[PDB]
RNA sequence: UGAUUUCUAUUUACGUUUUAGUACUCUGGAAACAGAAUCUACUAAAACAAGGCAAAAUGCCGUGUUUC
């Protein structure tokens, strides 16, 4: 990784940038576990601006029919309503460049800007 | 504000309320708005109950220990001394049905058949099989234990196999019961034992509570005795609040829904064309009571006619005709035909409530037998396993009785008979309600959904009410869909359907060579379906013709618009212009039966017939509308296509009606409502050329309103429109003028009268409905252990299950990508590497265990020397590092890892201003506790969180933010989400008339469609607003400290 | 364009986790055994929304509705 280590709880948020998924789980019951990611601009307390790739997991999903191209968007929905409903930051690393970040989340960590081509990409549907 | 004389429009939606107020004079829009909620889901409360029941389960089974702990305590078997940790309950309890065992290990033989005690009836467990019903199995294991004791075979089955938990270790309570006295009558020669003490143990291992006594004493779920549970398991009848609401399966509502049938029935004869009292008693005695279900031959057998000339049925999706089946008479007929059981309609209603409420074969003996009624101790015990009863119904015995007998003397169906009624909801006195009570709605059987839309709309009128005054006149439709799933498969179908026309369109145009049939896709459609057969003269259309001279072809409506109110499909039909002209305000049955027609109307109808049986070109509505054969002039004829086309008669809407105009009745209001079919009104929508696409917010759910609103003046303006205002309105109708022809009409209706200064409205308001409800969920379910890595973090550790399932990739996944995430990486290396050559052998397969254990039999063992490895099933690996969580490691003592819950669901979020600084701090859901009355912040959680935002003590509370209240921030209004990331102070926010998502959408923009804001030094302004149910806003006060009490 | 299931009761065997024992792995030892690792499995005993009542009791409540 091309990542800078920083202090990062005094960051404003500048510019939201992309919002990606990068994992789509089934856990086998009724529910299910989505891994996605903001790419953001932020600025540091200290001045300098960086870019932040934040990483985020909704779990416990619960979507009990099989999912399909004419489902996916009712997942998608139930994942938001889950996601702004509780507490899925897990952790934030920064750039320097944005093109370094989107390369990040291009070929490490495997990330499509669509929920649909993430279920697709993964395998959840066709 | 100024009262007004003013027409209210309810669009009542699965997630929204418009209300639309227009002048009733100038016709001039008055206000608009939206109320806007969530939409209810039964699988909230689904949850709720389960996990209460399994919370109850769980105790209940700890206090039987318990109990069984304080009966060894009595009789000194345990003291404070006493250690059973090394014991084996299997090797014990084996042993004391022979010697004398331990205090010690007898202890533990009590307590572990204690634990687990085995099933009582195999109703009281709702289950999904681990694959073989439980029912199964204790047949299986009962099989088994022919000469063993329970504790034996799971002796022996730990000896041979290694395993006693799982699926097969279901047994039933009288296993346990002979296993345990035979170990006291062999105890009891050794130990200081009473008869008593047997019996209390025994008592306590095989008692529990049944459905019918429900929780202990103190409970809000449960009642004093069996008079309460029966009459709580009922419910009490909307209009006769004393009686309780009969069961669903009584044999008299059986007959009430059969009379409703054959009211229905339109017969085609030389007689009267409804059947009467002696011919229905005839078809009942007959045929309902002979065939289980009757059929239309048998019908039309028993009143000599011809299965053609009856019409007027429901049907089924195979097109059968479908009617009502008496099914206890059937039940009990089956079993004794004997006049004095099946022939008592009270006894037969006694007989089904008994096998409804009671859920045991037992206890439906019992309450059988209990009745002194004339049935044999043989039929009782044949009637004791019937099945199929469930459910309650809507109505008490008492108005069912009532409502039976105007559909013995009547010809009227439920629906008409409760509208020439009009009963009224007694369960809340109406006279004394300043306002429509909303309390009613609960007592509905009804989709949560449109109990809660159902709810708000009421309120938007009362509130509609108490600003503008007692409306004039009030029009209501409610959606289609009865949920979000509805909606979106009535989506997918209209793609497809569209789809599927864009298709035959393009081909068209590509063998014919012309784009006219882009132009003419309905005369199109309306030829592929008759064939290209002009429906009154029975000549060719050809499709040449059509697509060259489509003037030659008219689309005729078949029953005449001023009387059908039909503007679907179903009442269309591409003719010759001759004919159509020819034609005039007449029904294909009056036009064939003419001197003005071509042909006959046994031809046409014959024609009709023939093409409505083949691959369902006629649609059964169109079918009937073609040989509608009744004078349409009567003006009972007239109140049928009103109450058809123009009136919403589905359950829900006519229960809110009906509650409705109850209120107004009773308090001699003079509000006339009226419930609008939606085909009408999205026929009305299109003519005034509204868009298709709905694309610019919420809005359009105002808009709807207006339109309806619209509609209603359009049938107070014009008296030719009278019977069908009336009909609308549920009002008894009186030189009458009429609507002619189809070109007045469409004068009356497709005139776009205020059209445009409906579509210039710019003053819309938004209600958007704050959750502040206290104790939701709290924390996840899923209960994780941690680790800590050697760079002092903490990670989670997930498992990985189904490693022998045909689809599992997961694992393989891991294996290539990150090894080193797996625990027995680290941890047993050897393990690993067999894994690892067991994944490189089958690499191409998706998931290598599985072909592994299908090629070799074998599953993936630990590693072993010997070979005597235990099989591996489930794996654990490396997962995320631990952010915030709810610590639950005390529960697990001297536990050597953290104990971890994920996603602490917040509550709300206060704002507070810190020496020019914008400070907020979450409050979370698990700060607020239930103090006795009330819920109540905890202080110390609260200050806590504080410090850690380091809010100081001079900080000057500015505000507390809920889910969608409104915000506004650096003068900019939203409505608030909830927290987004507490540490880095940054809240969600979303637009009040569009969601973010659709306005990215319409500028084509890519951006993340959420608001997320950061509250910091860079803030200038924070407000709160707050609006009331109509959308007026105002600015929230006051409030110096924030709420530590909630009322809930 | 083409017709009501809410609310609620009882229970079994699972499932996740911790501890203890055993099995598996490693080291040392002639053995008796003892350590290391805590991975995989069995058995038992506990916890399973945070928690709050209540005191021998087939004991009770805690994820719903309503949020103006």
């Amino acid at each position: 990784k091309s990542i800078e280590i920083k202090d990062q709880n005094n960051i404003v948020l500048i510019d939201s940038l992309g919002q990606f998924f990068t994992d789509i789980e089934n856990d086998n019951n009724g529910r299910y576990n989505i891994d996605y990611v903001l790419l953001n601009e932020v600025e540091h307390d200290n001045g300098n601006t960086y870019y932040e790739v934040g990483m985020y997991r909704t779990e416990e999903v619960p979507f009990s029919d099989k999912v399909t191209q004419d489902n996916v968007e009712l997942l998608e929905d139930k994942w938001l309503q889950i996601d702004q409903q509780g507490e899925s930051y897990v952790e934030s690393i920064f750039f320097e460049n944005e093109e370094d970040a989107r390369e990040y989340i291009k070929l490490v960590l495997k990330g499509h800007e669509t929920f649909e081509e993430t279920a697709k990409a993964i395998g959840v549907i066709k | 504000s100024m009262k007004r004389n003013y027409i209210l429009g309810l669009d009542i939606g699965i997630t929204s309320v418009g209300y639309g107020i227009i002048d009733y004079e100038t016709r001039d829009v008055i206000d608009a708005g939206v109320r806007l909620f969530k939409e209810a889901n039964v699988e909230n409360n689904e949850g709720r109950r389960s996990k209460r029941g399994a919370r109850r389960l769980k105790r209940r089974r700890r206090h039987r220990i318990q109990r069984v702990k304080k009966l060894l305590f009595d009789y000194n078997l345990l003291t404070d001394h006493s250690e059973l940790s090394g014991i084996n309950p299997y090797e014990a309890r084996v042993k004391g049905l022979s010697q004398k065992l331990s205090e010690e290990e007898f202890s533990a033989a009590l307590l572990h058949l204690a634990k687990r005690r085995g099933v009582h009836n195999v109703n009281e467990v709702e289950e999904d099989t681990n694959e073989l019903s439980t029912k199964e199995q204790i047949s299986r294991n009962s099989k088994a234990l022919e000469e063993k004791y329970v504790a034996e075979l799971q002796l022996e089955r730990l000896k041979k196999d290694g395993e006693v938990r799982g699926s097969i270790n279901r047994f039933k309570t009288s296993d346990y019961v002979k296993e345990a006295k035979q170990l006291l009558k062999v105890q009891k020669a050794y130990h200081q034992l009473d008869q008593s003490f047997i019996d209390t143990y025994i008592d306590l291992l095989e008692t529990r509570r049944t459905y019918y006594e429900g929780p202990g004493e103190g409970s809000p779920f449960g009642w004093k005795d069996i008079k309460e549970w029966y009459e709580m398991l009922m419910g009490h009848c909307t209009y006769f609040p004393e009686e309780l609401r009969s069961v669903k399966y009584a044999y008299n509502a059986d007959l009430y829904n059969a009379l409703n049938d054959l009211n229905n029935l339109v017969i085609t004869r030389d007689e009267n064309e409804k059947l009467e009292y002696y011919e229905k008693f005839q078809i009942i005695e007959n045929v309902f009571k002979q065939k289980k279900k009757p059929t239309l031959k048998q019908i039309a057998k028993e009143i000599l006619v011809n299965e053609e000339d009856i019409k007027g049925y429901r049907v089924t999706s195979t097109g059968k005709p479908e009617f009502t089946n008496l099914k206890v008479y059937h039940d009990i007929k089956d079993i004794t035909a004997r006049k004095e059981i099946i022939e008592n309609a009270e006894l037969l209603d006694q007989i089904a409530k008994i096998l409804t409420i009671y859920q045991s074969s037992e206890d439906i003996q019992e309450e059988l037998t209990n009745l002194n009624s004339e049935l044999t101790q043989e039929e009782i015990e044949q009637i004791s396993n019937l099945k199929g009863y469930t459910g309650t119904h809507n109505l008490s015995l008492k108005a069912i009785n009532l409502i039976l007998d105007e559909l013995w003397h009547t010809n009227d169906n439920q629906i008409a008979i409760f509208n020439r009624l009009k009963l009224v909801p007694k369960k809340v006195d109406l006279s004394q309600q300043k306002e429509i009570p909303t309390t009613l709605v609960d007592d509905f059987i009804l989709s949560p959904v449109v109990k809660r839309s159902f709810i708000q709309s009421i309120k938007v009128i009362n509130a509609i009410i108490k600003k503008y005054g007692l409306p004039n006149d009030i029009i209501i439709e409610l959606a289609r869909e009865k949920n979000s799933k509805d909606a979106q498969k009535m989506i997918n179908e209209m793609q497809k359907r569209n789809r599927q026309t864009n298709e035959r369109i393009e081909e068209i145009i590509r063998t014919t060579g012309k784009e006219n049939a882009k132009y003419l896709i309905e005369k199109i459609k309306l030829h592929d379906m008759q064939e290209g057969k002009c429906l009154y003269s029975l000549e060719a259309i050809p499709l040449e013709d059509l697509l060259n001279n489509p003037f030659n072809y008219e689309v005729d409506h078949i029953i005449p618009r001023s009387v059908s109110f039909d503007n679907s499909f179903n009442n269309k039909v591409l003719v010759k212009q001759e004919e159509n002209s020819k034609k005039g305000n007449r029904t294909p049955f009056q036009y064939l039966s003419s001197s003005d027609s071509k042909i006959s109307y046994e031809t046409f109808k014959k024609h009709i017939l023939n093409l409505a049986k083949g691959k369902g070109r006629i649609s059964k509505t169109k079918k009937e509308y073609l040989l509608e054969e009744r004078d349409i002039n009567r003006f009972s004829v007239q109140k049928d296509f009103i109450n058809r086309n123009l009136v919403d008669t589905r359950y829900a809407t006519r229960g809110l009606m009906n509650l409705l105009r109850s209120y107004f009745r009773v308090n001699n209001l003079d509000v006339k409502v009226k419930s609008i079919n939606g085909g009408f009104t999205s026929f009305l929508r299109r003519k005034w050329k509204f868009k298709k696409e709905r694309n610019k917010g919420y809005k359009h759910h105002a808009e709807d309103a207006l339109i309806i609103a619209n509609a209603d003046f359009i049938f107070k303006e014009w008296k030719k429109l009278d019977k069908a205002k009336k009909v609308m309105e549920n009002q008894m109708f009186e030189s009458m003028p009429e609507i002619e022809t189809e070109q007045e009409y469409k004068e009356i209706f497709i005139t776009p009268h205020q059209i445009k200064h409906i579509k210039d409205f710019k003053d819309y308001k938004y209600s958007h409905r704050v959750d502040k409800k206290p104790n939701r969920e709290l924390i996840n379910d899923t209960l994780y252990s941690t680790r800590k890595d050697d760079k002092g973090n903490t990670l989670i550790v997930n498992n990985l299950n189904g490693l022998y399932d045909k689809d599992n990739d997961k694992l393989k996944k891991l294996i290539n990508k990150s090894p080193e995430k797996l625990l027995m990486y680290h941890h047993d290396p050897q393990t690993y590497q067999k894994l690892k050559l067991i994944m490189e052998q089958y690499g191409d397969e998706k998931n290598p265990l599985y072909k592994y254990y299908e090629e070799t039999g074998n599953y993936l063992t630990k590693y072993s020397k010997k070979d005597n490895g235990p099989v591996i099933k489930k794996i654990k690996y490396y997962g995320n590092k631990l952010n915030a969580h709810l610590d639950i490691t005390d529960d697990y003592p001297n536990s050597r890892n953290k104990v971890v819950k994920l996603s602490l669901k917040p509550y709300r979020f206060d704002v507070y201003l810190d020496n020019g600084v914008y400070k907020f701090v979450t409050v979370k859901n698990l700060d607020v506790i239930k103090k006795e009355n009330y819920y109540e912040v905890n202080s110390k959680c609260y200050e806590e969180a504080k410090k850690l935002k380091k809010i100081s003590n001079q900080a000057e509370f500015i505000a507390s933010f809920y889910n969608n209240d409104l915000i506004k921030i650096n003068g900019e209004l939203y409505r608030v989400i909830g927290v987004n990331n507490d540490l880095l102070n940054r809240i969600e926010v979303n637009m009040i008339d569009i969601t973010y998502r659709e306005y990215l959408e319409n500028m084509n923009d890519k951006r993340p469609p959420r608001i997320i804001k950061t509250i910091a030094s860079k803030t200038q302004s924070i407000k709160k607003y707050s609006t009331d149910i109509l959308g007026n806003l105002y600015e929230v006060k006051s409030k110096k400290h924030p709420q530590i009490i909630k009322k809930g």
